[PDB]
């Protein structure tokens, strides 16, 4: 769509993963 | 008229009666949230609510920074997908709200794609004829060229008016009667003209001239008013 | 979940009540006022819709029946089928 890429930046931000274990 | 005062003789008018426009009442309401999610298709319906489950459910996921830039990333683009949909929804309601009012009859003569056309051989052609304004004589214009809303008959006009965007051009008299018994015909606009109507008698009759003080005597007790109400009010 | 997520949509409506309510007012405060929009003596001669007359016996009136521009005239012709204007 005209929005399309912004559609797919809302759910490209979900994956982003930093350490939490130590 | 000077045509007719010529040819025959004249009492003062027992009504002065104009011609009007008539159009019927299109009788539009807006429904419910099925006229609410209009400018969008139905996939990004799915799509909205699809996107905001996932931020929930990795929320939940981390019970098992990062909150930090993954919340300003979320409301970031929350933003930028709010300020996209209400400069649409805005600009979409705006767009809709410059059409409206142009239902000018100085609209009319310009182009061809409203209709709008007198009773042939009423009145009504004699007065556009007659016309000397540029704008009904540019309509006239259009109805020389080529007829495309003329009718001849009140019903051909009140069904063209049912049938088209056809403004029925006719004696304001006949509209006042007729939207006393019909409320979806309505009258658009006022007066086309003020014009009288007078009692014809022969050329050279001092009967028009007892006509006349009659009628000064009548229309001062509105004896006639009492005939108005019981022939344009049924 | 009891403040979370029904506070989420909680404040998810009200985004709702105010983004159609900031459109709605933004389409109300554009269309209040569109128009600068006339200023000029033959747009009266445009149009059919609005009162427009010399006063009769007066050098307008003189004046637009000395008139012989097309608009100013056609001012005239109106002012001479309708001795209304």
């Amino acid at each position: 769509q005209k929005i399309g890429g912004i559609f797919i930046v809302l759910a490209a931000g979900l994956v982003l993963s930093v350490l939490v274990a130590v | 008229t000077h045509v007719r005062e010529k040819a025959i003789d004249f009492s003062k008018p027992f009504m002065t009666l104009g011609v009007s426009i008539l159009y019927r009442k299109p009788n539009g309401t807006n429904p419910s949230v099925f006229s609410f999610l209009n400018p969008l298709s139905p996939d990004i319906w799915m799509y909205v609510l699809l996107a905001y489950l996932g931020v929930s459910v990795v929320l939940f996921v981390i019970a098992r920074l990062s909150t930090r830039i993954i919340g300003g990333i979320w409301w970031f683009f929350t933003l930028i997908i709010i300020s996209s949909y209400t400069a649409n929804l805005a600009a979409f309601l705006t767009v809709e709200r410059m059409e409206s009012p142009i239902d000018s009859a100085d609209d009319l003569a310009k182009q061809t794609k409203i209709e709008y056309g007198a009773v042939k051989d009423g009145a009504t052609m004699t007065f556009f004829k007659k016309s000397k304004i540029s704008t009904f004589e540019k309509m006239w214009a259009f109805m020389s060229s080529k007829p495309s809303a003329l009718v001849k008959n009140n019903e051909e006009g009140i069904q063209r008016t049912l049938t088209a965007d056809y403004a029925l051009l006719m004696e304001s008299t006949t509209i006042e009667y007729i939207t006393q018994r019909n409320c979806n015909l309505t009258q658009i606009g006022g007066l086309i003209d003020s014009k009288g109507y007078g009692i014809g008698t022969p050329m050279g009759s001092p009967y028009r001239d007892k006509i006349t003080i009659a009628i000064l005597q009548l229309q001062e007790e509105d004896k006639l008013h009492i005939m108005k109400e019981k022939w344009w009010r049924g």
